[PDB]
Formats: C-alpha cells, structure tokens, sequence
C-alpha cells in the first residue's frame, strides 16, 4: 500500500523546540488521520497526538501535531524539551484497507540526564483495560491463539487491532476488525496465516496464528481504535516466540 | 410459564439513502419465526459521506445493532405455539467520529 518515512534519530537541547516529520509515500496524507506514539525503552507505547492534532488528557501541551498536505507529511512538535521527552516517537496512519506505522524516530535530549519518565499503565489509562494472553514458544509451522480480554468500555462499539513489536525493533501493524466483526483487515505478510475474530458477548478479541514463522517472533499488543486506523489505547503485550 | 396471546423500511423511510452513513437493506426471511421477515441494515462504506458528496475516511459508518423480540417454533417445524427469543439485528447505521 504505502510507507511512512521518519528519521532514524534526532537530537536537540533541553528548553528548545524540535520537530519530527513523517512523509507518506503514496495516497494523499490529508485523506486519513495521523497519530503519534511515544515509547520509552522497555515500555508499552502511549498516544501523544491523535487525529493530526488532538491531545489526550494528561499529555503535556508542549506536544502538538500538524499536517502539510502539499509535501504529504505530518509533524510532531515538542516545545520546551525536557529530558523526560527522550524516547522513540512513531507516526501512524491508514488507508481503507491497511494501517501503517513509521519506523520510529529516537529523540535524544542533549545534556545526558536530569529527569526520567517511567512506563505507562496497561490499557493506556483510565478505566480501559486490555489484557493479552496466549503467547508462548512454538515450532515453525505451528499454531497459537492469542486472546485479549477488554473491560471498561462498550466493547462492541470499538474497532480493535493487533500490533506486534520484536524486542529492539519497530511497531508493525498485524490485523484489525470492526466493532461488529463484519470487517477484517490484514497486513500482507500474515494474510492466509492469521485470523482475527471477536466474541462481543465475552468482551474478547482473538488472533488465530497458523503456519507460524520465525519472523513472527514479537510482543503482540491488543489495541482499541476510535475508528479504523486511529489507535487510542494499548495493552501490555504477550510474547510469541517461533523457533526450530 | 406459558401465557396466551392473540394476533420494507424503504416504504416510509429513505434515511438509508440520505444518511451520511448510508446502508442497504437485507431481507431476512424465516417462516419458523414471527415476524417472518426482518430487514437488516448493511452499511455501504467504511467511511462517511462528507459535504462534497465523497466517502470520507476521517469517520466510519457503523451499524446500530439491537436485540429485539421475536417468536419462534418451540418444536421445530411445528406451528403449535412457540418460544420468545431475542435476536441481534442491525436496525440502521450512524457515523462515528474520533473528534468528541
Ligand atoms: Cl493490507
């Protein structure tokens, strides 16, 4: 479909402003909302900007987002940089059939230390709870079924998705399903092997993984989406290892 | 506890056509059920129609799924009274936005 290109890394001094840009290779960027995620080392990702420029409660107002339709790009801007802003920032958007993450931009706040951050909670806060399970070790060609138990919201009113991350690598969208379960979407490399489904009376999301491959090794996250392609909340992940 | 009891939407409504989240109507027939015909909404698009008439993926068409009362045949194929069941049906579609 398309790719999102953001720099591998950027550095800037504390107290200064930094902008991270993300260029979309194909399709018109202005047709689809752009999200930005912060992920500290060893933590789950958390939303900092959704729908191009919306800021959730709890995100400091030094974070802002914008889009530039003529260059087909979106930007995250951090004013008044603090050491706790040092992290990996991911852009994300979508088209009618797929969701795409950028490679992640690692932001270094020069000066070394003078702060920290800490990890977010599982479910991205509030009453929203997403608890993954089913991960384990499997042989190539094997099968595994992941489940995600949701609480704290009207589950059948929310599109849901699976996103995975191999330790030390980037976010990769896996699969998505509409609130009713009537529409499903798949990354190309998992089509014909993975099946996403949901049981709305049990508040549960499933991912059936057949024909497992070594490259399928990753932490797999459950995610609640406000619409297709706009992720608002993240689980804490379950680990899937595929090895001979 | 057994108790006694006696005796298309397009006809009067074209919201299915004029909604920013328009839908088609599926005829769901079941003679072993009363009412025999249920009309089930299927949203036409993932996105919603915007002010230019175009499908817009900044929002989604979503169905409104409701449990409703029906009457079925307690002994199958036997029209000698029946059970009272609840079924989940799409009654229409609305447009959901991430901006609230
Ligand atoms: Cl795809």
């Amino acid at each position: 479909n398309f790719m999102l290109t953001q720099p591998h890394s950027v550095s800037e001094s504390p107290g200064k402003t930094v902008t991270i840009s993300c260029t979309r290779s194909s399709g018109s960027l202005a047709n689809y909302y752009v999200q930005w995620y912060q992920q500290r080392p060893g933590c789950s990702p958390t939303i900092v900007i959704f729908a191009n420029n919306q800021r959730p409660s709890g995100v400091p107002d030094r974070f802002s987002g914008s889009i530039d339709s003529s260059s087909n790009s979106a930007s995250l801007t951090i004013s008044g940089l603090k050491t706790e802003d040092e992290a990996d920032y991911y852009c994300q958007t979508y088209d009618p059939y797929s969701v795409v993450f950028g490679g992640g931009t690692k932001l270094t706040v020069l000066g070394g230390s003078g702060g920290s951050g800490g990890c977010p909670p599982c479910g991205s806060g509030g009453e929203v709870q997403l608890l993954e399970s089913g991960g384990g070790l499997v042989q190539p060609g094997g099968s595994l079924r992941l489940s995600c138990a949701a609480s704290g919201f009207g589950f059948s009113s929310y599109a849901m998705s699976w996103v995975r991350q191999a330790p030390g690598k980037g976010l990769e969208w896996v699969s998505a399903i509409s609130g009713s379960g009537g529409s499903t979407y798949y990354a190309d490399s998992v089509k014909g092997r993975f099946t996403i489904s949901r049981d709305n009376s049990k508040n549960t999301l499933y991912l059936q993984m057949n024909s497992l491959r070594a490259e399928d090794t990753a932490v797999y996250y459950c995610a609640r989406d406000l619409i297709h392609g706009v992720t608002r909340n993240w689980g804490c992940g379950t680990l899937v290892t595929v090895s001979s | 506890r057994t108790v006694m009891v006696n005796l298309n939407p397009k006809r009067s409504s074209d919201y299915y056509n004029r909604s920013t989240s328009p839908w088609n109507l599926h005829r769901n027939e079941d003679p072993e059920r009363y009412p025999s015909v249920i009309w089930e909404a299927q949203c036409r698009h993932l996105g919603c129609i915007n002010a230019d008439g175009n499908v817009d993926y900044h929002m989604n068409s979503v169905p409104i799924q409701q449990e409703i009362l029906v009457l079925r045949r307690e002994p199958p194929h036997s029209p000698n009274s029946f059970r009272l069941e609840k079924i989940l049906v799409s009654v229409g579609c609305t447009c959901v936005t991430p901006i609230v």
